[PDB]
């Protein structure tokens, strides 16, 4: 486990040397993703049954 | 000794991590989202019940056309279905009864599964000679296949109870890249959209983020107090979710390098088994060992809806690429689609 | 009906496992059973090129053993050498050793040709058939058929309905001896039934027990000179023994009608008896009750030794008691506290023979219930002999009837072989006695209480003697039934090929065992046991229901209306019951179902995704 605790160190050497961001920037960014793409998400913005295969679509190419 | 002159160094680097993060933590998503309208009531209804397996379903996966979907089961059989009609496309008797996962190559051409044979079997579905035959068996893992996902017809990533993942070159049949780090059975994984990274979650209650191309682990997120059963990337690839035996989900962010949110209730006590996002990422779907499947406001952490339909554990589940619909699998043996 | 019927070929799945578990799937164990041999050789003769010249050679050696004279042996050993040795050897096709070829050539060039001339070639043949050749046999339709028959063998449950009865043939003391026929086959048989009420009354339980124990030691090896047993079974009221049939009465009843026999005529009964004795003594049984009345005649006038009630296993503990009829027991037998072996029969045999000649026991001078004066004319009179007698006959009787065991024929030397080397039998060819070729001197003319601590004294009493049942089948129905059930099976294979065969569902997966059983809800389905589940179907469809190993809490065996059945306890409190076509099948479904589920539950407890949680 000696040569092995060495791995765990030089691996945390990695994890800690990243360039981070502020949680507030991180959350705003998501929050604008959802906003920008909600028109498209059918589970939020219904489509005509005309087009919904699990409701009233009839033709399928 | 020399081991405690390094285990104490492990404690002083963990803390420089616990530092950079608490310094990033100016606000919380639940505060930044406090202003936007709640999502409203999500009362989706079962639209197709897929009947065919003779016992528990353990995994399932949409093909990129949001019409076809593979499932695997205790009945040693693999079904592929065609959700629009309910017809079976292929029933695939397996070599091993003990399957646990399955997967659909994006191209359509192959599917893959494995289980306690410790093998990841690729199947050809457009065999030159109009047939469905095994076309590769990927041996190398020293534990059970727990998940897998193709990157194209020639590459696939697997996660194993041996505590490792790997990327395969299917022609070569050998691990082109290995992923050590986890200290317990790897249980799920999600490739991200760039398919340049991928995240794994495991029984060490940690999720890890891996560079496909390089082979190294970049970031390790913790917080759950129990096995992480499932995991899903948010659609923009800068964040991801998990599900655990601790009865919660959480969403993590990669650039903030820490946990953003927690979804839970004081009433929900059994563990999550699966998770996945709606096309915008605004909703987080989550299966539960209590036969239910909860729909959450990913951004406000309120429970938007419930899909009550199975008479047993919801083993698995999964939203369509075009967002049209949600499949769920369960121990009761039936898959159900909802809209 | 009464007729035999083989299980369908799918029985193999279960039988091959039953056999494999008991170590019965080996060259030696199969090749030395009559039905294994027949199937083994059809496979070798019709279906494998490399194997014919070894079986042909085998069967030709085997004929060579059974020849009688040096003349015939000489010629036929030259034909075997020329064909099986020299022909192959000149065609680069002789699998045998440089030493093998010289053992034969060395005796043949000196015109010495014993029946065992070819023994080295036997062993080498088996080495040649015991490996690849054998494994290709297992992989084949013929092993399948072996299983079909073997299933029938191990599923034998005899009653009274399984025989047609004809005529009485004798009255014993506990019961009677009918003559009869197995509907199965037609084998002509005899049936000895023994009333349990009379036994328990007469206290012949020790005696009844003994006979059966003794008939099973004595009844292997088609032995001409003993009435042997093929079966035994019980009913609530009667014990049957199924024995070789013999219609022609005893020598005590033929001494009654014919009068004393000529020295040349006892010589024929003696020869036959002594081979009957040799049989018991190679197998460590002293007969002890040798007399005329215990010698029965068949329809042509051959004899066999009859009641085994009083015989004895001396292999381990030598008997020391007085046992047998009073005129024919040796001085060791009469001595209180003195060990003896097969020397008791040789003095008895000299005693019974002298009777045939002169009309009474040598020591019996017409005293009736005064067994005392018989037992002291034995221990002090060196029996005086008539002048009538030959000097050849006079010295066999002196030989056989020495009181002290140190001295008598059959005792210090080489057992029964010394008697056969006596001057009295110098004319005989013992091989020809054994083959029953000497002509017989007499060709017979035309003719209240019942407990359950007493019924347990008869469990582990039904018995079937594999070797005898396979002899019976081989000589009666075996060929016509192998031709029969071939036709069914190829006609089923023609039928399934017109509808659309299943490329059988058990292939290519990890299926453990499969085969017909019936269940509750009977319904007779075809099951498939897999490591994590049991699946079933009705004829025509594919498995559409099942039961997982996870949900089985326990597999026991419970009696349901006189039937051996499987009780299957399940998670919800829910019971499932099964029933198979044959004992071997029960035993193997119970075994493979318990390993399957215990081992499944061990696996699953270890896998976080499949084990069940809070």
């Amino acid at each position: 486990s000696i040569a092995q605790a060495r791995k765990l160190v030089e691996q945390l050497k990695m994890e800690a040397n990243i360039d981070r961001i502020k949680v507030s920037k991180a959350a705003a960014d998501l929050m604008a993703y959802c906003e920008a793409h909600a028109k498209e998400d059918p589970l939020l913005t219904p489509v005509p049954a005309s087009e919904n295969p699990f409701r009233e679509k009839k033709f399928f190419c | 000794s020399e081991l405690d002159q390094l285990r104490q160094e492990a404690e002083q680097l963990k803390n420089q991590i616990r530092d950079a993060r608490k310094a990033c933590a100016d606000a919380t998503l639940s505060q930044i989202t406090n202003n936007i309208d709640p999502v409203g009531r999500i009362q989706m209804r079962t639209r197709r019940t897929l009947r065919g397996h003779l016992a528990k379903i353990y995994a399932m996966h949409w093909g990129t056309d949001s019409r076809l979907l593979v499932s695997a089961s205790q009945d040693g059989k693999l079904i592929i279905w065609d959700s629009y009609t309910t017809n079976k496309v292929h029933a695939i008797p397996l070599r091993s009864s003990w399957v646990m996962t399955c997967a659909y190559a994006p191209s359509g051409n192959y599917v893959a599964c494995g289980g306690l044979d410790n093998i990841c079997s690729i199947y050809n579905l457009k065999t030159r000679e109009g047939n469905v035959r095994v076309s590769r068996e990927l041996a190398g893992h020293t534990g059970y296949l727990s998940c897998c996902r193709f990157l194209d017809d020639n590459q696939i990533v697997t996660s194993s109870g041996d505590t490792t993942c790997a990327l395969w070159d299917i022609e070569t049949g050998q691990q082109t890249t290995t992923f050590t780090g986890h200290t317990g059975d790897v249980m799920s994984l999600s490739l991200a959209p760039d398919t340049r990274l991928f995240v794994s979650g495991a029984c060490d209650a940690s999720a890890k983020l891996w560079d496909v191309r390089e082979g190294m682990c970049r970031q390790t997120f913790t917080g759950h107090e129990s096995d992480i059963n499932a995991i899903c990337f948010f659609p923009n690839g800068n964040a991801f979710a998990t599900g655990s035996d601790d009865a919660t989900c959480r969403l993590f962010d990669l650039r903030a390098d820490q946990e953003l949110m927690t979804y839970s209730h004081d009433n929900i006590i059994c563990g999550i088994t699966s998770v996945s996002f709606s096309k915008s990422g605004r909703l987080l779907l989550a299966g539960y060992d209590d036969f239910n499947c909860n729909v959450w406001d990913a951004l406000k952490a309120d429970r938007a809806g419930v899909l009550a339909g199975h008479d047993n554990r919801v083993s698995c589940l999964g939203v369509t690429d075009d967002g049209m619909a949600v499949a769920t699998g369960s121990w009761d043996s039936f898959l159900k689609i909802w809209n | 009906s009464k007729k035999i019927l083989l299980p369908e070929p799918s029985i193999r799945s279960v039988m091959q496992k039953y056999l494999e578990d008991r170590g019965e799937v080996t060259f030696e164990k199969i090749f030395s059973q009559k039905l294994g041999y027949l199937l083994f050789r059809d496979f070798c003769l019709k279906h494998l090129e490399e194997a014919k010249p070894l079986v042909e050679f085998y069967e030709e050696i085997k004929k060579y053993e059974k020849l009688e004279t040096e003349e015939e042996r000489l010629v036929c050993s030259r034909e075997i050498f020329d064909t099986y040795i020299m022909k192959e050897l000149l065609a680069c096709s002789h699998p045998f050793s440089k030493s093998a070829i010289e053992h034969v050539q060395g005796h043949l060039v000196k015109k010495q040709v014993p029946p065992d001339l070819f023994q080295p070639y036997i062993e080498e043949i088996c080495q040649n058939l015991r490996g690849d050749v054998f494994q290709k046999f297992i992989e084949s339709d013929k092993f399948t058929r072996f299983c079909q028959w073997k299933n029938v063998e191990l599923n034998i449950h005899l009653t009274m309905n399984d025989f047609s009865v004809h005529r009485i043939i004798g009255r014993g003391g506990f019961g009677e001896v009918y003559g009869c026929r197995k509907a199965d086959t037609g084998k002509m048989y005899a049936m000895k039934c023994l009333d349990k009420k009379r036994i328990k009354m007469k206290q012949g339980e020790t005696l009844a027990l003994n006979e059966r124990i003794m008939l099973s030691l004595v009844s292997t090896g088609d032995c001409p000179f003993i009435v042997c047993m093929s079966y035994a079974f019980h009913t609530p009221d009667k014990l049957s023994f199924i024995l070789d049939l013999m219609n022609g009465g005893d020598l005590h009843y033929h001494l009654s009608q014919h009068g004393v026999f000529s020295e040349a005529d006892m010589r024929f009964y003696a020869a036959e008896i002594i081979l009957g004795l040799e049989h018991m003594h190679n197998r460590f049984v002293v007969y002890r009750d040798l007399k005329p009345a215990n010698i029965l005649l068949d329809e042509h006038g051959h004899v066999r030794i009859s009641d085994l009630g009083l015989a004895c296993d001396f292999s381990k503990k030598k008997p020391h008691a007085s046992v047998g009829t009073h005129g024919y027991m040796a001085p060791e037998v009469l001595q209180k506290g003195v060990a003896y072996d097969s020397s008791a029969d040789w003095f008895s045999l000299g005693c019974m023979l002298f009777k045939l000649l002169r009309g009474h026991s040598p020591f019996r001078q017409h005293k009736t219930k005064d067994k005392h004066e018989i037992d002291r004319m034995t221990l002090t009179m060196a029996v005086e002999l008539p002048d009538s007698f030959s000097p050849e006959l006079r010295s066999l009787l002196e030989g056989l009837l020495q009181r002290d065991v140190n001295r008598r024929l059959g005792c210090l030397g080489r057992g029964a072989q010394e008697v056969k080397e006596s001057p009295f039998f110098r004319s005989l060819d013992w091989q020809m006695v054994f083959l029953q070729k000497y002509p017989p001197p007499l060709i017979p003319p035309r003719g209240i209480k019942l407990l359950d601590s007493d019924q347990e004294l008869y469990r582990n009493f039904p018995l079937t003697i594999s070797e005898r049942w396979q002899q019976e089948v081989a000589e009666t129905v075996f060929d016509t039934i192998n031709a029969e059930t071939d036709r069914l099976e190829a006609r089923k294979k023609t039928k399934n090929k017109q509808l659309g065969h299943e490329e059988d569902y058990a292939l290519g997966k990890d299926c453990i065992m499969h085969g017909y059983m019936s269940k509750m809800g009977w319904q007779r389905r075809y099951f498939y046991l897999f490591p994590n589940r049991l699946e079933w179907r009705g004829e025509g469809e594919a498995p559409q229901s099942l039961l997982t190993m996870e949900e089985i809490q326990s597999v026991e065996e419970t009696q349901i209306k006189e039937r051996k059945c499987l009780l299957l306890k399940i998670r919800g409190g829910k019971q499932f019951v099964l029933q198979c076509d044959s004992d071997p099948e029960l035993v193997q479904w119970k075994k493979e179902l318990r390993d399957a589920y215990r081992e499944a539950q061990q696996l699953v407890q270890r896998v976080p995704k499949m084990k069940n949680k809070p």
